[PDB]
């Protein structure tokens, strides 16, 4: 898409009645004209839309597992974890391994390699800040070659439409496993 | 020529009126012997402190957030019973905001207490700025002069300002 | 730039002249510090390491006449530990300390600029007398000596995990 | 007038400032660091140094010496955050 003038950018804006902040860039991917509170005018739009991606893409992970860990689970993992579901299974995984057991130590692997990314990657966030070439959310991680060329904008706005999505969406999962205790397909 | 808040003494020489929440208030004289600027900006400074401080001596009163339900409705008992962690995080906070203040009074010029925080852009329209400048002001002074009173009645009645009033204790029985 | 890393710009301290330089370096350690001293410390821990790893696979296998009477059963640390209050270690430890004497001197001079690091001159058999077969086997001495510092940190913590060498635990798992 | 001349040690450079922020001579093998790099460093240093100091506290008969180690962080992490404000001042 990347309808300057029609799916963001421009004369966009959410609110009618109330004209967007000075310091918004319409020429960002997303932009609908939406920042009432003005955080960006506090914060930096490159910091925001790091922010922005890093959320999107961990809570679009988040649901996609959320449904399948509800629809099946591993060879295995119900003999150490018995039955857990949603954030009872992060709590199932570290209970078992402050007991004692192997195969608890998921968690911890999972922590340890994303806090490498993180902290390997944190250098680029840096000079995104400082005026580089990075772009805010780019990687440049496209092995398969998915998105290039003209897809790129209508890739970007599926990336961030469907990831303020799933952020919406892993939230209301997780406050229903909170309350009735069953999973994304139990709830429905 | 006049001071406007007392009539009957000369104008502040410093304090021409310009400046918002300017009377020409100053019978003692600190205009003419520190920065004026400098001034302004502790004054809005302060009045921005005592207002947060004056609005958090009567919330807890009203409604504790459930994690500190258990700590005084007195302000000077439940800051006792915060702890380190509490107090040393909220310091670390409080740093880092005033970090902001020291760039900008050691190493930039701006108009005093122009920090660039305005989220809602409140301030945009001349008029409705001026009344917000002066507002600002006068609420500080005002949330200065409450709270320091309400800091020295919780020192004397152990309690906080609503039950103070509520219990009619108004009056002192001596040093505490 | 950053070949290895795409999306970071390349180290400053890095200009691609040294061997297995793809621009790696995330957190900027090189900027700190002399480039020469790193490098001559990445060699003598590829060195290290691969020789160490090559170790433990040959004492998985073959050991010493007479070895097995003092350390039992004990693999890897456990030889470690066993073989210090026989006097093996203290007399390794005693023969590199004075080899790495005389490193410190090497090192010394590197940092003058006299010394390419990591370049002791030991040729005995002469391989490397041809330019490009001394630049290939650079190249594949530095990665292969990284692989081997993986490898041994592998085969350690696979011991600490189990309590099996490398290749006893290959077999059964 | 007639004193000898003071020896300094070798690569001994200027160091005296009345700028805004020193040269970043000032913070000698580290002069080259970036200032995020730097910034990234002292909260990484601070969190570390502040846990393993909890982590020793209550101090025991036998305390871990990667906890002693790594208590030491704390203190080092303030340097870390004068040396970011240095380097981004002197324009890193
Ligand atoms: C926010 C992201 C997130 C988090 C924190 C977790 C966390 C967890 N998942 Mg995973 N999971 C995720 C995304 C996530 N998942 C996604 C996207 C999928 C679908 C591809 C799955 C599918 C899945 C299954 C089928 C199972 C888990 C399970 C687990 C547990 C152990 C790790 C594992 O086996 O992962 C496996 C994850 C992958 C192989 C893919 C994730 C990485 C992508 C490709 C990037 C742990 C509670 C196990 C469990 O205990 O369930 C309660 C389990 O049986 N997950
Ligand atoms: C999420 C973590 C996890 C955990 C705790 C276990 C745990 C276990 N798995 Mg494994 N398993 C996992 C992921 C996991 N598995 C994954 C990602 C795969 C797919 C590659 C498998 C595939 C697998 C197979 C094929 C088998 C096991 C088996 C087992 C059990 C022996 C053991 C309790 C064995 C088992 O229980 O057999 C009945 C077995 O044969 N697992
Ligand atoms: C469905 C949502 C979605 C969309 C539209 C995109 C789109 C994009 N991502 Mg990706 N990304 C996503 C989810 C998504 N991402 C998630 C969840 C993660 C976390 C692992 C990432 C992590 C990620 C990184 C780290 C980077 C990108 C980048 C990109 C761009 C490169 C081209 C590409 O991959 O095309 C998109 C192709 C697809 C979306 C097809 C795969 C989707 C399958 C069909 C669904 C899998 C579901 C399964 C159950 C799990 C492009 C704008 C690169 C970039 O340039 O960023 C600006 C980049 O550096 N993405
Ligand atoms: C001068 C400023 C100031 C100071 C020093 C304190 C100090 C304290 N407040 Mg807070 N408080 C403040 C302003 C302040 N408050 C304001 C403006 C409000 C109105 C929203 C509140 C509302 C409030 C509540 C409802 C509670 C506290 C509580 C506390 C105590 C624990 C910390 C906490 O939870 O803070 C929370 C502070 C905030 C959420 C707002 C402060 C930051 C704003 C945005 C600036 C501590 C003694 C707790 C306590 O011990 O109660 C007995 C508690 O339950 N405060
Ligand atoms: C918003 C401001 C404010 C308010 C509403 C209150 C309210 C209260 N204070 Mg006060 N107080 C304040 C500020 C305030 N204070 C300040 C800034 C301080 C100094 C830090 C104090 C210090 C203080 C103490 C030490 C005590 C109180 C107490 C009290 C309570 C009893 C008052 C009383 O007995 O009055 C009686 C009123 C008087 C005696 C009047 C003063 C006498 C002179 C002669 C009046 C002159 C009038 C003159 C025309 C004024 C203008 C002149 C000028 C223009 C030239 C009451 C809840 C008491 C309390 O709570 O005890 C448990 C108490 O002991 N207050
Ligand atoms: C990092 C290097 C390293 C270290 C620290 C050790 C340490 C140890 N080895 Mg040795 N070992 C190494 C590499 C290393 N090894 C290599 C590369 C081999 C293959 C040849 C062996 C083969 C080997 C055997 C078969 C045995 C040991 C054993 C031992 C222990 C007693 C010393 C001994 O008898 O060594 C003897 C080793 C040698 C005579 C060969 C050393 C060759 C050097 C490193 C290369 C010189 C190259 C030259 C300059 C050209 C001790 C824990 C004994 C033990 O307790 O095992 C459990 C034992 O029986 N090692
Ligand atoms: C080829 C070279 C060679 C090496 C590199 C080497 C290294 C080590 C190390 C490493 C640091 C230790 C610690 C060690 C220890 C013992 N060696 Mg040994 N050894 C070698 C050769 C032989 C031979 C020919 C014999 C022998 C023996 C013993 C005994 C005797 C125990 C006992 O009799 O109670 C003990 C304790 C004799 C033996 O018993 O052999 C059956 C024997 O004849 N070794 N040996
Ligand atoms: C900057 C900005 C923003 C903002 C904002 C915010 C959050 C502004 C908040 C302002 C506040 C909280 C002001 C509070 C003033 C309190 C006063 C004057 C209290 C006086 C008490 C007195 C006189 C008393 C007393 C008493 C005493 C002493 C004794 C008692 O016995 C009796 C009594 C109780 C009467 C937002 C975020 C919207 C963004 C926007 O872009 C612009
Ligand atoms: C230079 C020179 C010379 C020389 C020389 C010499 C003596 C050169 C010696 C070179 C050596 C000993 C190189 C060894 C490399 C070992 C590697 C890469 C190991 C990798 C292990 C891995 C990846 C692993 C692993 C594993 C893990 C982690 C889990 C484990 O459960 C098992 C498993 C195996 C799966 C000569 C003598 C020619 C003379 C010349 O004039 C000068
Ligand atoms: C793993 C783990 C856990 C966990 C956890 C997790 C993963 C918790 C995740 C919580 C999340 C993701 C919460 C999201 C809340 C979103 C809200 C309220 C959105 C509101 C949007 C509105 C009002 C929009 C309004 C409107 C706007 C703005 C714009 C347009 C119109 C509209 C959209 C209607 C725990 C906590 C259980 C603990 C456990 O030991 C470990
Ligand atoms: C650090 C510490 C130690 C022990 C106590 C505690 C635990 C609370 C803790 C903290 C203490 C704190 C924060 C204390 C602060 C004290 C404060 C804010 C005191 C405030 C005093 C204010 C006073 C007089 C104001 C007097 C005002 C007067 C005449 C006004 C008269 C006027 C009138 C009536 C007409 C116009 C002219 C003019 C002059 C304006
Ligand atoms: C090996 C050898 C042989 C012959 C001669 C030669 C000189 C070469 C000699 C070499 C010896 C060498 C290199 C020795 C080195 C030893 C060193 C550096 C020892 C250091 C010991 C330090 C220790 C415990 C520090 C412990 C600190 C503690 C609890 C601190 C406590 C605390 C912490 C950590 C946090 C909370 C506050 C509190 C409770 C105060």
């Amino acid at each position: 898409l990347w309808e300057d003038g029609k799916v963001q950018g421009k004369g966009l804006k959410a609110i009618p009645f109330s004209d967007p902040p000075e310091s918004l860039p319409s020429d960002m991917v997303g932009y609908v004209g939406f920042d009432p509170l003005g955080f960006s005018t506090l914060f930096d739009i490159k910091f925001l839309r790091e922010a922005e991606l890093k959320h999107g893409r961990a809570a679009m992970l988040a649901a996609a597992g959320a449904i399948a860990q509800d629809i099946f689970t591993f060879p295995g993992v119900t003999s150490v974890i018995g039955d857990a579901k949603m954030t009872g299974a992060h709590d199932a995984f570290l209970k078992a391994a402050a007991d004692g057991n192997p195969k608890a130590n998921a968690m911890s692997q999972l922590f340890v390699w994303i806090g490498f990314f993180e902290l390997v990657s944190m250098p680029a966030l840096f000079e995104t800040l400082n005026g580089g070439e990075r772009a805010p959310g780019d990687f440049y991680f496209d092995p398969l070659g998915l998105g290039k060329g003209s897809g790129r904008a209508r890739m970007e706005l599926a990336e961030i439409k469907n990831g303020r999505l799933a952020m919406i969406g892993i939230g209301g999962m997780v406050h229903h496993y909170l309350l009735t205790g069953k999973g994304p397909i139990g709830t429905i | 020529e006049m001071s406007k808040a007392i009539p009957f003494a000369e104008r502040p020489a410093k304090l021409d009126g310009k400046i918002p929440g300017d009377v020409g208030f100053d019978p003692l004289g600190f205009s003419d012997y520190y920065d004026l600027k400098y001034l302004r900006e502790a004054e809005i400074k302060h009045g921005r402190i005592c207002m947060l401080g004056a609005l958090g001596w009567l919330f807890p009163e009203f409604a504790k957030l459930p994690q500190f339900a258990s700590l005084s409705t007195n302000p000077l008992k439940a800051a006792t019973e915060l702890g380190p962690a509490g107090w040393a995080q909220i310091f670390i906070f409080v740093g880092a905001l005033e970090s902001f203040s020291y760039e900008k009074i050691y190493y930039g010029d701006s108009a005093p207490g122009d920090l660039g925080f305005d989220p809602l852009r409140l301030g945009k329209n001349p008029v409705s700025r001026a009344h917000y400048e002066v507002a600002e002001i006068k609420n500080g002074r005002l949330a200065m002069i409450g709270l320091g009173g309400m800091i020295h009645h919780s020192l004397l009645t152990k309690q906080g300002a609503i039950e103070q009033i509520m219990s009619q204790n108004f009056y002192p029985s001596g040093f505490p | 730039m950053s070949p290895s890393v795409p999306f970071l710009k390349r180290p400053v301290a890095l200009d691609g002249s040294m061997v297995g330089d793809v621009g790696f370096d995330p957190l900027g350690l090189s900027s700190v510090g002399d480039i020469k001293f790193l490098r001559e410390a990445e060699l003598k821990h590829c060195r290290l390491a691969m020789l160490a790893a090559a170790g433990s696979m040959a004492q998985d296998l073959y050991t010493f006449p007479g070895v097995d009477k003092v350390i039992g059963d004990a693999k890897m640390t456990a030889v470690h530990d066993k073989l210090v209050s026989q006097g093996a270690m203290g007399q390794l430890l005693v023969w590199i300390g004075f080899a790495e004497v005389f490193a410190t001197m090497a090192l010394f001079e590197t940092l003058d600029g006299k010394r390419a690091p990591g370049d002791f001159k030991f040729d005995p058999l002469g391989f490397g007398k041809n330019p490009e077969a001394l630049k290939r086997y650079q190249l594949a001495e530095i990665k292969n000596g990284r692989l081997a510092m993986l490898g041994f940190g592998g085969m350690v913590h696979g011991y600490f995990v189990t309590g099996k060498g490398p290749l006893e635990l290959l077999t059964n798992f | 007038a007639g004193y000898s001349p003071v020896p300094s040690p070798d690569n001994t450079k200027e160091t005296y400032w009345e700028t805004k922020a020193p040269s970043s001579q000032v913070l000698g093998i580290g002069k080259d660091v970036s200032s995020g790099n730097y910034i990234v460093a002292s909260v990484v240093a601070a969190v570390v140094g502040a846990a393993c100091t909890g982590q020793c506290i209550p101090l025991t008969v036998s305390p871990n010496p990667v906890f002693i180690l790594g208590s030491f962080l704390l203190p080092y992490s303030w340097a870390l955050h004068v040396a970011a404000w240095i380097q981004r001042n002197n324009g890193k």
